[PDB]
């Protein structure tokens, strides 16, 4: 009847790994001393949990450690506008009552959840499907009316909206299907037979050279003489390609009192 | 354009040169005050009243430099 | 509709002796004639909005 | 709120995990240092304005 | 012009508006229209600001 | 209430608008005899939970315990 | 909108007593049998079910567990694999799911 | 409610940091298959798609997909099974959609 | 001259390739460190080899050290070892917190008996001891707030309240208020 | 409240069933390894799919990328 | 998916719900907290969540995963990277199936057709 | 920004480095737009498997007991 | 900006010049106080107070420079 | 950018100037202390204390300088 | 990159400035000790002890600079 | 939802000044 141990216990083989995040000499020396006497030290605290004993988290000196919250620009002012920028400081300064309040969930992520419908409403749905596959849809009127009556209205609204969402997602997935299965002009008339016997590694740096000059030793033996000659050849080709240039279009956002178009920004200011 | 600006600020740094000499000139002035005071303390008030007066003229030039400093920085 | 009509900013006088920068700067300002352009909304003064560049010192509460 | 008696501002960092990366023994190391700097700002002010 | 083009989100309560479930039972089946995504909001002449 | 999805303007229970208030039991015997505060220790799990132990007594006999 | 607002679908009667507000009665409330009467009534059902409703039960339980599956194709697989090659419609008639 | 209150108390915080190998909050699958995708391999792009589907599973914190109810491939207990059967992300995304 | 290697281009014809080499070579800016060179640059000397971020051996060795107990085991042994731990809810798991935090009170018994003669010198000691506690307790006043302890995350967190649904929503979910500012129906 | 029986019984049920899926998963990968490219691209495929062979390439059949059992 | 290095913040803020999180750009200041020497190109620091990924590698190369990687500059990078890809995965999904929730979408407050105005 | 690891892998950031100029660096981002629409569609063609495989049906009447966790108040 | 910022920070280094002259002025001042004390120790406290007093005029220029330093460093 | 870092380390060198003036200021301070002691050896202890005290004020500028240096070197 | 290195070595040379001021300060201190000794030679031991002590403080600045020099040169 | 929330259709530039917030 031995207590159960978690996977982390087999990595360290002890319950007393004195992990302190503060990288000061006083702290790491004391931890090494405390890490060695943890077997016979009464002032020992566990950091690896077990079935029989809970544990503490990572230590920060005498206090406890927690990562800096992910940057969040949302804040709430009290006295004056602070213009809080989470990217201007490494560690987030504490929130003073008269200065700022930060957003909730210092350590939180975005997820999607769903409420659990009432148990009696679920049993009426089970009875409808069961009577459906057995007796057919046309003979499930009594089971359908029990749903509309026993299930509270807030649940019927959820059921009504689930159908509209999945109908929306169904279209969003089929539009991606259409864009994905579209045959571009550079693949017209090409099939699996015209495919090359290559794998992912054949498009990597070892087999496919990147578009940079110093990725390998290709251009390491080039001299200034060869460069001046190459500049002359590229300029020769430009004697035939520069003949064409796109025409300047009108500025759709010329009027400042008009909602501008979110047009692609220029590469450079 | 941007260069003359970098020089304008550079000159503004030179204004801290009298700020340095003013400190040294003070230690010298106060040193003479102590020796002059130890020499004849009965006349402290006179020796003293002249001390601060000199210092007033000293830091006056110091403030004067800062004036020219911001001028060339913005004029 | 009520909120929208309320954001249309009102007219706030430029004259200000409560902010010491304007108390000094306005002594050197030159009052030029504002020729009527045919409207009833000529913003010849500052606007009563917290985000206006000449009214940000005012506390709208 | 750590200096308030019976605070009701539950939304102001009272129900959140609030750690830091400063020196520990806060009231013995960090908080006094803030008062030390306070005494310098005010002594430098008095000596200047006077 | 910016405050003329400064609107608030969500508009008014849709529940205070005529329902489509009621028009059906009244004898009129509404036709569903799509969103007009090609219009750009702009401010009027200065005289109306 | 905030965490459940309801943002709160202002604070307190002194509703300025069209709502019912409850000021707190006047500390006089008249109200202290009619009213008493809700004791949280009186809200309990239904004892029907204990009837699920019948499953355990039947399993112990099936396994020969 | 009043925060303490509720929409009720069954009739309630509120007491008109000073200093108190509560539901004192329900219109047309019928007092059913006591907990002891229902106890005696249920024991008669459990006693018969214990004496005469325990033969051929192992088969019916497998059928009931098979019908608690999600898809129909899994039910047929459960019947053929666990219930000894039973039929969907024939088992649904035993369990009483057929009209 | 009104009940007994203490003068001084301590509040624990079971933080799911994901950066501590001392406890069960360490995402062993994500860190192993991520480092596996950094090395040049023929499945380098396949492992990326796997990690992206694993993140779409964490995004679905439903009653049927969460650690609170100790569901398979969502709780701390079954975090290692991702190392052996990463193909079950689709089964999960479909199961949660069915219920 | 152009050098060949294992890394090849992506062009079908040789003219497109030569056009690519001429385009890249025309953009080369040589920077030599030796005087008397037409292309001389003491500082701002460009490197001629590109750096590539790869996982080192220390990187791949520690990730393999994490899986050492799994290579010696079969899948069924792993489940029976780390997953199917026999339920035993009789242990006093929170003894770890009681011992640690209870040591403050036991430590105060021994610390309040220091033979320090000056009363104000013990004022300093207790001020330092209170600082050690207040790093965890936070607020010194009673009936004001709660302490802050970061604990390890394990499968037995909140193990005896997993059956309750409202406890999960309060701990886990921070709901986003909508325009129709109301609690979900 | 959700039944504590389900939470704990389902936690054991899921694991006891995964040990049996691991063995079934191995037998399937083995039987598929001895299958022709034509069979593994038409079996369980949509009826409207016309098989067109692809160029043969070297793609190992590794059960677990991590050297696990 | 974002097919650029820069994105408009307003496009990832909600229009009919309270805004409690933003989608910030990479925190370039955390890159100066690494005490050891490393090579980082400016062409890889703007793309979402990749800077925190490369930093984690640099820290896992200089140090390991035991008793030396456990320093504040290296753990915050690992936490940021793990958190950045989770938030971006959810925002990307929410943008794919719930584009009407965000500002800038023409469906958050649909503009009616002229046939619906009765003129 | 969904499909992060997939996009980072297609751009080649696992073996090489992007061009240091914005013109080509941005074109490389828009080049994977087709592949993302493809790989996402492929991930939505997985066939179904019995839900009652690693998970007991929580809607079963067996779980109507709403049983609690018995503890010891040490 | 970055170009001008480079000379800005460089100018901030110039503020360390008074820090140098202030040290020399201090060493010189206390020297006069010591020698002056020997000549007339009867007024020790008087000299002593004036000594530190004079020193206060030294750190005057110091803070003034640093103030002017950070100022132009950001203005 | 890169040059801003170069001038920062360059400024950090400037901090060695007060280190130089502090040395000269100290020698001058002890130079007067020696002559001062010979003038009135009866109060050697007083002069001595004043000697070290003044020197402490010199090291203040030193720590102030290096402090500013390391700051501007990292801020 | 390579530029900042040239600045570091350049700063490392700057450390020779206090080395210069320390030399002059030493000559000044011993100059006073010689004179001071002639004024009151009866207490040569006192002046001599105080003399060397000052020099120790003078070279203290030297070690601080050289130390700080190697610091920026390698940190 | 935040009381001081506004949706603007034309570009605006906000001042990055201490103690003040304006266009
Ligand atoms: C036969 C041999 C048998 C014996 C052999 C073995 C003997 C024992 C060997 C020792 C083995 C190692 C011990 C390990 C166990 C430690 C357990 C423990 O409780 O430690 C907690 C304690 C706190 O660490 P922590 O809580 O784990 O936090 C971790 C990090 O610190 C957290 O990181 P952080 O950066 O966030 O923390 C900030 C940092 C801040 O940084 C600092 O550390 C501050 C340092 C500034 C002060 C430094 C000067 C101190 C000494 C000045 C005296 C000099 C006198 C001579 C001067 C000569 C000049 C040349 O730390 C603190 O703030 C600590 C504040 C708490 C302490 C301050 C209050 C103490 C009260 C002192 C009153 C003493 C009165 C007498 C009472 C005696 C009985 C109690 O650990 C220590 O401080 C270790 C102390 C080691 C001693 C250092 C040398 C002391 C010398 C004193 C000489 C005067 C007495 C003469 C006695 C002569 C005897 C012969
Ligand atoms: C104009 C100038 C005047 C203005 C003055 C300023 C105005 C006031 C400003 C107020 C400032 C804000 C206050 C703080 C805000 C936070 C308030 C809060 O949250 O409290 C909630 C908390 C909740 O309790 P509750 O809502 O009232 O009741 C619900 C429950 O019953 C409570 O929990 P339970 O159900 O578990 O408790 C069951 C009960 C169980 O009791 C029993 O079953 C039977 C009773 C057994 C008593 C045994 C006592 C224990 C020790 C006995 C050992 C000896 C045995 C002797 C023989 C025993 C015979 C059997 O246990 C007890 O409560 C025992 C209470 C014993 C009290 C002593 C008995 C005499 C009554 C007090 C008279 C003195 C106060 C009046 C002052 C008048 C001055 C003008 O309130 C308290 O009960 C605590 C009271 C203290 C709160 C203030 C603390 C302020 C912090 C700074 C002071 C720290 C103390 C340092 C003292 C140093 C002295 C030198
Ligand atoms: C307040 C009063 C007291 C203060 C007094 C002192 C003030 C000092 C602060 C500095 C004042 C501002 C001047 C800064 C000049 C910039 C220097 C620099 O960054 O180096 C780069 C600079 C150019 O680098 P490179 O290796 O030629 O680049 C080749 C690549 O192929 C290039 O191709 P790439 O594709 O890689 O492009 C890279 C990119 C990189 O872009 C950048 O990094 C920006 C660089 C910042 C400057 C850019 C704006 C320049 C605008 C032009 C206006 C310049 C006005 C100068 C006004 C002077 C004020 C009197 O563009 C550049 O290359 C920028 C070219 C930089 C040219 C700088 C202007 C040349 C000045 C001409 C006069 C020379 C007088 C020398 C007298 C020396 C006496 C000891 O390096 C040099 O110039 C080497 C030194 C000159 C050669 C002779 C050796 C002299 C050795 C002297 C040792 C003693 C040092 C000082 C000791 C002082 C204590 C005793
Ligand atoms: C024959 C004569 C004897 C000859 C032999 C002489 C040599 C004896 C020593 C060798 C044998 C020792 C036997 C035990 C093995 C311990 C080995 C060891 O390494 O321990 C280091 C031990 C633990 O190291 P640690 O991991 O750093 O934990 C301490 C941290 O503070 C913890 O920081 P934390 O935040 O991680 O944790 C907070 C902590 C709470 O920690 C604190 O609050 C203390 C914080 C420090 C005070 C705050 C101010 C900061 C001061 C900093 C400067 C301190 C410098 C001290 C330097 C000392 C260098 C060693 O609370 C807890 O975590 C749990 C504590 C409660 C657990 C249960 C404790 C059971 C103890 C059993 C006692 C049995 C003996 C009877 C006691 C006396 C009965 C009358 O450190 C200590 O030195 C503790 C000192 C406590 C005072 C002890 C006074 C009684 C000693 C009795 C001696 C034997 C009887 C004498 C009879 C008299 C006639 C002879
Ligand atoms: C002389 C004896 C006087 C004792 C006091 C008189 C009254 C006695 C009342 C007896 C009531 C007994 C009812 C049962 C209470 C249950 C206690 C309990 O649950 O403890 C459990 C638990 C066991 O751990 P698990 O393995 O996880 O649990 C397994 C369960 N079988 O025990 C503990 O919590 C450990 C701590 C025990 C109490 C504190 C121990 C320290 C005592 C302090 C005084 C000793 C000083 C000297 C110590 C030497 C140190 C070097």
């Amino acid at each position: 009847k031995a207590p159960g141990q978690i996977y982390a216990y087999d990595i360290h083989n002890t319950h007393y790994p004195y992990v302190n995040i503060k990288q000061d000499s006083q702290t790491q020396l004391l931890a090494s001393f405390r890490r060695s006497i943890a077997s016979i030290n009464p002032f020992s605290y566990r950091q690896v949990p077990s079935q029989d004993r809970a544990a503490f988290g990572l230590r920060w000196g005498n206090a406890w450690y927690a990562p800096n919250p992910y940057p969040n620009g949302i804040h709430f002012d009290r006295v004056f506008p602070t213009h809080y920028d989470p990217l201007a400081e490494t560690n987030r300064t504490k929130a003073n009552l008269q200065l700022i309040k930060y957003a909730p969930g210092n350590y939180s992520t975005l997820v999607v959840t769903s409420e659990k419908l009432p148990r009696p409403c679920i049993r009426t749905i089970q009875n409808y499907r069961r009577c459906q596959m057995v007796n057919g849809t046309e003979k499930c009127n009594s089971e359908a009316q029990d749903i509309l009556a026993i299930c509270p209205n807030w649940a019927l609204d959820h059921m009504k909206e689930k159908v509209r969402f999945y109908t929306k997602a169904l279209a969003i997935n089929n539009q991606t299907y259409i864009r994905a299965m579209q045959v571009e002009e550079y693949n017209q008339g090409r099939t699996v037979a015209d495919v090359a016997p290559k794998t992912w590694i054949h498009g990597t740096r070892q087999h496919l050279r990147p578009d940079t000059m110093w990725a390998d030793d290709r251009y390491t033996n080039i001299t200034q003489t060869e460069i001046n000659e190459a500049i002359k050849r590229v300029e020769a080709r430009k004697a035939r390609e520069h003949e064409k240039k796109p025409v300047e279009q009108a500025n759709v956002n010329a009027n400042t009192g008009e909602q501008p178009v979110r047009v692609e920004k220029s590469l450079y200011p | 354009m941007l260069l003359v600006k970098a020089v304008k600020v550079l000159v503004m740094g030179g204004c801290m040169l009298p700020i340095a000499f003013g400190a040294l000139g003070t230690g010298v002035l106060f040193a003479g005050f102590n020796v002059a005071l130890s020499r004849n303390p009965e006349e402290t008030e006179s020796l003293f009243n002249n001390t601060l007066m000199g210092f007033a003229l000293i830091e006056t030039f110091i403030f004067m430099s800062i004036g020219l400093g911001f001028f060339v920085l913005f004029a | 509709a009520t909120r929208w009509y309320g954001r249309q900013p009102g007219h706030l006088l430029r004259a200000d002796t409560y902010w010491i920068p304007n108390l000094v700067s306005q002594r050197f300002a030159k009052h030029q004639p504002a020729h009527w352009d045919g409207t009833q909304n000529m913003p010849i003064f500052r606007l009563a909005d917290p985000k206006h560049k000449d009214s940000y010192m005012v506390q709208f509460r | 709120n750590s200096a308030l008696i019976g605070s009701e501002n539950q939304s102001d960092s009272m129900n959140e995990l609030n750690t830091n990366f400063s020196m520990t023994y806060y009231i013995l190391t960090v908080l006094p240092g803030k008062f030390i700097y306070w005494i310098y700002e005010i002594l430098h002010t008095f000596f200047v304005v006077c | 012009r910016m405050r003329y083009l400064t609107e608030d989100p969500a508009g008014d309560d849709p529940l205070q508006k005529t329902k489509d479930e009621h028009l059906v039972d009244l004898g009129f089946i509404p036709k569903v229209f799509g969103a007009n995504v090609e219009v750009r909001k702009r401010a009027p002449h200065d005289k109306y600001l | 209430t905030l965490r459940a999805g309801k943002n709160i303007e202002g604070s307190g229970q002194v509703h300025f608008g069209y709502h019912d208030q409850k000021w707190g039991m006047p500390a006089i015997p008249m109200f202290q005899l009619m009213y008493y505060e809700l004791p949280g220790n009186s809200i309990v799990v239904n004892p029907c939970r204990n009837q699920n132990y019948r499953l355990y007594f039947e399993m112990r006999k099936k396994l020969g315990i | 909108m009043q925060n303490t607002t509720n929409i009720v679908h069954v009739p309630v009667h509120m007491g008109h007593t000073h200093y108190f507000d509560y539901i004192d009665s329900f219109p047309k409330l019928k007092e059913g049998p006591t907990l002891e009467e229902n106890h005696i009534t249920n024991q008669k059902i459990l006693r018969e079910q214990l004496i005469s409703g325990q033969q051929g039960l192992e088969q019916n339980l497998c059928l009931r567990n098979c019908f608690k599956l999600s898809q129909k194709r899994y039910i047929e697989f459960c019947l053929d694999r666990k219930c000894g090659g039973a039929d969907f419609q024939r088992a649904a008639t035993i369990l009483g799911y057929t009209k | 409610t009104s009940e007994s209150v203490l003068a001084y108390d301590y509040k624990l915080w079971y933080l799911w940091s994901g950066v501590s190998n001392l406890d069960e909050s360490f995402d062993m699958f994500f860190n192993q298959y991520w480092a596996l995708s950094l090395s040049t391999s023929v499945f380098q792009l396949f492992y990326a798609v796997i990690l992206d589907r694993y993140l779409s599973v964490l995004f679905q914190n439903t009653p049927y997909t969460n650690d609170w109810f100790r569901m398979m491939l969502h709780s701390k207990e079954t975090a290692l099974i991702w190392l052996y059967h990463p193909e079950l992300s689709w089964h999960i995304n479909g199961l949660n959609q069915f219920f | 001259p152009v050098k060949e290697g294992q890394a090849k281009l992506w062009f079908s014809t040789k003219e497109e390739a030569d056009a690519y080499d001429d385009k890249m070579i025309s953009n080369i800016e040589l920077k030599s460190q030796d005087y008397e060179d037409e292309n001389f640059s003491p500082v701002f000397n460009r490197k001629t080899q590109e750096y590539f971020l790869e996982p080192s051996e220390k990187f791949k060795s520690d990730f393999a050290e994490l899986l050492r107990p799994l290579r010696s085991l079969s899948f069924n042994q792993v489940v029976d070892r780390y997953v199917l731990i026999p339920p035993n809810h009789t242990f006093y798991r929170n003894w770890t917190y009681e011992k640690f935090l209870g040591g403050f009170g036991l430590s105060y018994l021994i610390l309040r008996e220091l033979p320090l003669r000056n009363f104000y010198a013990r004022v300093f000691v207790m001020y330092a001891f209170a600082a050690k506690v207040l790093d965890h307790l936070g607020n010194p006043f009673p009936f004001s707030g709660h302490g802050q302890i970061v604990a390890a995350a394990d499968r037995w967190n909140h193990w005896d309240v997993r059956c309750y649904d409202n406890v999960m929503k309060a701990l886990k979910y921070i709901r986003i208020p909508t325009v129709q500012n109301n609690i979900p129906e | 409240r959700t039944s504590a029986h389900y939470i704990e019984i389902n936690a054991i049920y899921g694991a006891e069933m995964m040990k049996r899926y691991h063995k079934v998963w191995e037998n399937i990968i083995e039987e598929r390894s001895k299958a022709t490219d034509q069979e593994k691209k038409t079996r369980y495929a949509h009826p409207s799919y016309q098989y067109s062979p692809l160029p043969v390439v070297s793609i190992p059949n590794v059960l677990n990328p991590l050297n696990l059992q | 998916t974002i097919f650029a290095e820069t994105w408009e913040a307003s496009e990832y803020q909600y229009r009919n719900k309270a805004n409690l999180k933003t989608l910030p750009v990479n925190h370039l200041g955390k890159l100066a907290e690494l005490k050891f020497d490393f090579v980082e190109y400016k062409a890889h620091q703007l793309i979402a969540c990749h800077l925190y990924e490369r930093m984690t590698i640099h820290c896992m190369n200089q140090y390991g995963l035991f008793k030396d990687f456990y320093r504040p500059e290296c753990l915050d990078a690992q936490y940021y990277f793990k958190t950045c890809v989770e938030l971006n995965a959810a925002y990307g999904i929410q943008k794919k199936f719930f584009p009407e929730h965000f500002v800038g979408s023409p469906y958050a407050r649909p503009v009616p057709q002229f046939q619906q105005l009765g003129l | 920004m969904d499909n992060y690891f997939t996009a980072i892998t297609l751009l080649g950031l696992r073996d090489q480095n992007l061009p240091p100029f914005k013109d080509a660096r941005l074109q490389r981002y828009k080049s994977i737009k087709k592949m993302i629409d493809l790989i996402e569609t492929t991930t939505k063609l997985a066939p179904p498997m019995p839900v009652e495989l690693f998970m007991l049906n929580p809607t079963d009447p067996e779980w109507d007991d709403d049983m609690t966790y018995p503890t010891i108040t040490h």
